[PDB]
């Protein structure tokens, strides 16, 4: 009662203002995207030239998966830590995720920087088609 | 990884190359010419396995224990012999001591699924 | 800088080989190339897999042998001697160290590398597993 | 390798389907155009309007045609007869609007009055065809 | 049976009807058959396998296909003029039909679209760049037609979280309006 | 069967669409037809037979 | 490694040499080459091999 | 060695099955339906590549460089005839899914020539 009373004064709301970043992380986004996407298509170069040695306990299918995973995993927190050093204390979805009421850092991330690597059953998304995700890709194409 | 190669079940899928059956009638001219005085030191039908360094070299196994696991397993009935450990090509040859070819294939399929190196 | 190591695909990493062209340039600064390859062999990597932190303390001790072949000897047996018996690293990785070492030096030898390098070779973890007949038979001999 | 002499045609729609042998189509279609000449209007005049395809590739050939219909009287009368009565045949190619666009260029008071005489045929036909005159009276003019 | 190795089986409607030496022409004429509205009708679905040598002409019933804009030599076919023409769609007579007889787009099903080079917008046909691919067959007419009644409801559904979507497509179904002009009768 | 077992072809996707057909108002009405059409003819034979039995001629409409 | 026919209207299963040899074909040439279009490439033969050695 | 495909019986026209005969020393292909016998020109009867590190450039036909949906490189020259066009693709045999490597064919129509780098 005391606390949604104050609130009336106080209010709480969420809105596109807080869902913005400035100038300056959208630039740290991006150059850490492009970063991460000449990492994977330097990863794909050396699978592709046969100069990627295999990690010992598993084939080169699995070593660069887990390669291409770690960047990709390594990209997203970049860039997630990026998004988050960039809220205000006015931020609404920093109010709520620090009050622990709704949401998640990770929510933040997403919907600031940068929504992620799609997975189905663990593993990125399936040559459904024949060795392609989808007919707008070439095929036997590894890469984000 | 001694203890995990000791853990591990390994048969001969697991670490030969290729295997083949020949005829060799005469062992003192084989169709291989690969050693015949090795050979020198009973049927015409041999079972040539071919094994690899990798696999080999991955539980540490020589070939005198899979030999003597081979003897072990088959009695008196199959002769193996083994060289070329420093020839880079790790090859058995099993022969039938006393319709021999689907024992052969029989004892192959044997060695190849169901007898533990 | 963490999560380095798990974004480099190479086998070694390139910095390592400029550590090892800085060792063979200069000698003054061996003592900074060593605490820089103690700072990472002491360092666990939590986000590698076990074979691939085994691999990685294996180039570090690859560049560490560099290091003890271009004259600064006796701080890297001692600290080899140090992660032996006071500390717990893995045998595996000590044993490598004394056959890359054994496998680039050759006779004669000072009496302090015999001293400090023997008791490494005599630890009973390391010489049944583990040429080294040759080395033991000339330090009965000469030491 | 020879020009009319028959009833029907069989060289026209290999010369078509050959076309992308661009060489020989253009002598075959010259030979045609020169047999055509003298005219014999009864089945070569439906035959004659052969199936295009090709615009920039057949540039040449359609300014050919312009010079192929030049044979006049009967040869150019049945010419027009039969394009114009194509239209209420789904006429879904390049022959309605730039075959027509070759006799409106040689309008010399030719194409005026055929396309009179075929617009009082089409209103002395039955109805429901007003529309569909005057939107070829429409595309005529918008492509000219 | 000696010449089955070299040459292409060919499969109508499952069915082996026999082999064709020229596959690559053959398929080129089938499709230059299709695109023009002749004996081969727009429906039919022309498959050439090429890493293993089979084509399959599918024409039975129950194949979903969606049009597509043809791309040849990485430009459009579809042009100024069949934009203007259907502009007064309700004065001359042209329509869908005639965008399909000119030979511009095409009903690919999903056998087809395994062998379809595809670009999503025009902006994919630019030779400046390196374009990750210059042999484009076919373009999307627009990326959003992917998505099925209520799911084009829903305003920017490309900033939503993909479950918020399909929720919004279950309770687009419950929404009151009008549901039919003639509730009185 | 060869082809799959060499590895040389790719085992077939059972949710691929492509492999999947949709049977429509169409197919599905004339399954129903051809199964009541079948029905139909066969109390025609019921009727004719019955009918034969006596020599007498029987009516199509019955 | 055998190769067998599962047939309607028959319970039991079938080897596909006996289909092939029912279907008029009392050869291996004909039923081979129906089944393998190239004979330079014997890994097919091989595993051919077991069908027409239950099919004797 | 190699593997080893099926020969022929000439009057019926069967396979022909491997036979010993007690005489010769020498093996025999007999049809045991028609009893015609063969004399063995090699003495693998049967070979069994269980590693199969299979060619795939026999694997692969030059039809492939006039897929639309293989990416193009104009930085890897035909060696045969020196077009600079050619298409690349990994291998899709079930034995290889286990490397990326990609292998080369030649765009121009004339050769079709296919490589690995
Ligand atoms: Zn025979
Ligand atoms: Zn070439």
């Amino acid at each position: 009662t005391v606390i949604n009373n104050w609130l009336l004064i106080e209010g709480h709301t969420i809105g596109i203002g807080d869902s913005i970043a400035d100038s300056k992380t959208y630039q740290d986004i991006q150059n850490t995207i492009k970063k991460a996407k000449q990492d994977v298509i330097e990863v794909i170069e050396k699978a592709h030239n046969n100069e990627l040695e295999p990690t010992p306990g598993n084939t080169l299918r699995q070593t660069f998966e887990n390669q291409v995973n770690r960047i990709l995993n390594d990209a997203r927190d970049k860039t997630g830590s990026s998004a988050q050093k960039s809220l205000s204390e006015y931020n609404n979805f920093k109010s709520m995720v620090v009050s622990g009421a709704k949401g998640s850092k990770i929510n933040i991330s997403q919907v600031i920087a940068v929504v992620g690597q799609q997975n189905v059953e663990g593993k990125r998304i399936p040559f459904g088609f024949k060795h392609r995700t989808l007919p707008h890709f070439i095929k036997d194409d590894y890469g984000p | 990884k001694d203890i995990l190669c000791r853990l591990e079940h390994t048969t001969l899928r697991k670490v030969t190359a290729n295997t083949a059956i020949y005829y060799d009638p005469n062992p003192q001219s084989t169709v291989v010419a690969e050693d015949q005085e090795w050979v020198n030191v009973i049927s015409p039908w041999l079972l040539r396995v071919e094994l690899d360094r990798k696999h080999m070299t991955d539980r540490k196994l020589t070939m005198e224990q899979i030999a003597e696991k081979i003897n072990a397993g088959f009695g008196d009935d199959l002769n193996c012999i083994f060289n070329d450990d420093n020839a880079e090509k790790l090859v058995l040859r099993i022969r039938i001591m006393n319709d021999d070819d689907v024992f052969l294939r029989c004892i192959e399929s044997n060695m190849l699924t169901d007898m533990t190196l | 800088e963490p999560r380095y190591f798990q974004l480099q695909t190479d086998h070694t990493p390139v910095h390592l080989a400029l550590l090892d062209e800085i060792s063979t340039c200069h000698q003054l600064l061996h003592p900074q190339v060593l605490q820089l390859l103690v700072k990472l062999f002491e360092t666990e990597h939590s986000q590698l897999d076990v074979m691939e932190q085994l691999e990685l303390k294996k180039t570090l001790l690859d560049r560490m042998v560099h290091l003890l072949s271009r004259g600064y000897v006796l701080p890297v047996v001692s600290y080899i001697r140090k992660c032996l018996e006071k500390l717990d690293t893995d045998i595996s990785l000590i044993r490598y160290f004394v056959t890359e070492v054994l496998d680039v030096i050759a006779p004669p030898y000072t009496s302090d590398f015999v001293q400090l390098f023997l008791p490494i070779l005599e630890n009973d973890s390391i010489a049944g597993t583990i040429p080294v007949t040759e080395f033991i038979a000339h330090c009965k001999s000469n030491f | 390798t020879c020009g009319y002499k028959e009833v029907r045609l069989l060289a026209v729609q290999k010369l078509e389907m050959w076309l992308q042998l661009t060489r020989p189509a253009q002598d075959l279609l010259m030979s045609v155009c020169m047999n055509c000449n003298t005219h014999d209007m009864d089945v070569i005049s439906h035959l004659i309007k052969i199936r295009l395809k090709p615009k920039v590739l057949l540039n040449h050939f359609m300014l050919c045609i312009r010079e192929l219909l030049s044979a006049h009287k009967d040869n150019l009368g049945t010419t027009i007869k039969l394009v114009i009565f194509n239209e209420l045949s789904s006429a879904r190619n390049p022959n309605n609007m730039q075959v027509l666009y070759t006799a409106l260029q040689h309008s010399s008071e030719l194409a005026p009055k055929f396309l009179a005489m075929v617009f009082q045929d089409l209103l002395t036909n039955k109805d429901d065809y007003l529309r569909a005159s005057r939107a070829l009276l429409r595309e005529i003019i918008k492509q000219t | 049976p000696a010449a089955i190795a070299d040459a292409t089986k060919i499969f109508v409607n499952g069915c082996w009807v026999g082999i064709h030496k020229d596959p690559e022409q053959l398929m080129n004429t089938l499709r230059k058959l299709r695109r023009q509205m002749d004996i081969i009708v727009s429906e039919v679905s022309m498959i050439r396998d090429i890493r293993e040598r089979e084509i399959r002409i599918y024409t039975d019933a129950g194949r979903i296909c969606r049009p597509l804009l043809i791309v040849e030599k990485q430009k459009l076919l579809l042009k100024k003029r069949h934009i203007d023409q259907l502009k007064e769609r309700e004065y001359n007579n042209y329509s869908w039909q005639d965008l399909v007889a000119s030979g511009v787009v095409e009903y690919i099903d999903t056998l087809e679209e395994e062998t379809v080079m595809l670009a999503m917008t025009p902006d994919d046909l630019q030779e400046k760049e390196v374009a990750y691919c210059s042999t484009y067959t076919h373009c999307e007419i627009h990326p959003s037609m992917i998505l099925g009644v209520c799911a084009s409801i829903i305003p920017f559904p490309d900033h939503n979280q993909s479950p918020r979507n399909t929720y919004q497509s279950a309770m687009g179904k419950q929404a009151m309006g009008v549901y039919i002009t003639n509730f009185h009768v | 069967l060869l082809l799959a077992a060499l590895g040389r072809r790719e085992l077939d996707d059972r949710d691929h669409y492509g492999n999947k057909r949709l049977d429509l108002a169409g197919p599905l009405l004339a399954f129903l037809f051809r199964g009541m059409f079948k029905n139909l003819l066969k109390e025609v034979r019921i009727y004719a037979q019955k009918f034969i039995d006596r020599g007498k001629d029987f009516n199509l409409e019955l | 490694q055998r190769i067998v026919a599962t047939l309607p209207y028959i319970k039991q299963e079938v080897p596909i040499i006996i289909v092939f040899r029912a279907l008029g074909f009392v050869s291996d040439r004909d039923i081979l080459e129906h089944i393998i279009y190239d004979f330079e490439d014997p890994e097919m033969m091989e595993m051919v091999k077991p069908s027409l050695d239950e099919a004797f | 060695p190699g593997f080893v495909g099926i020969r022929f019986c000439q009057e019926c026209n069967n396979m022909l099955y491997p036979k010993e005969d007690k005489e010769n020393r020498i093996l025999l292909y007999a049809c045991r339906n028609c009893d015609y016998q063969q004399e063995a020109d090699n003495s693998c009867i049967y070979v069994n590549k269980i590693t199969h590190e299979v060619d795939e450039l026999t694997q692969i036909i030059a039809d492939v460089s006039q897929d639309p949906t293989l990416p193009r490189t104009e930085d890897h020259p035909c060696q045969k005839c020196g077009h600079k066009e050619a298409v690349f693709f990994q291998s899709h045999s079930a034995r290889a899914e286990d490397a990326m490597r990609l292998y080369y064919v030649c765009t121009a129509p004339h050769c079709g020539h296919r490589w690995t780098e």
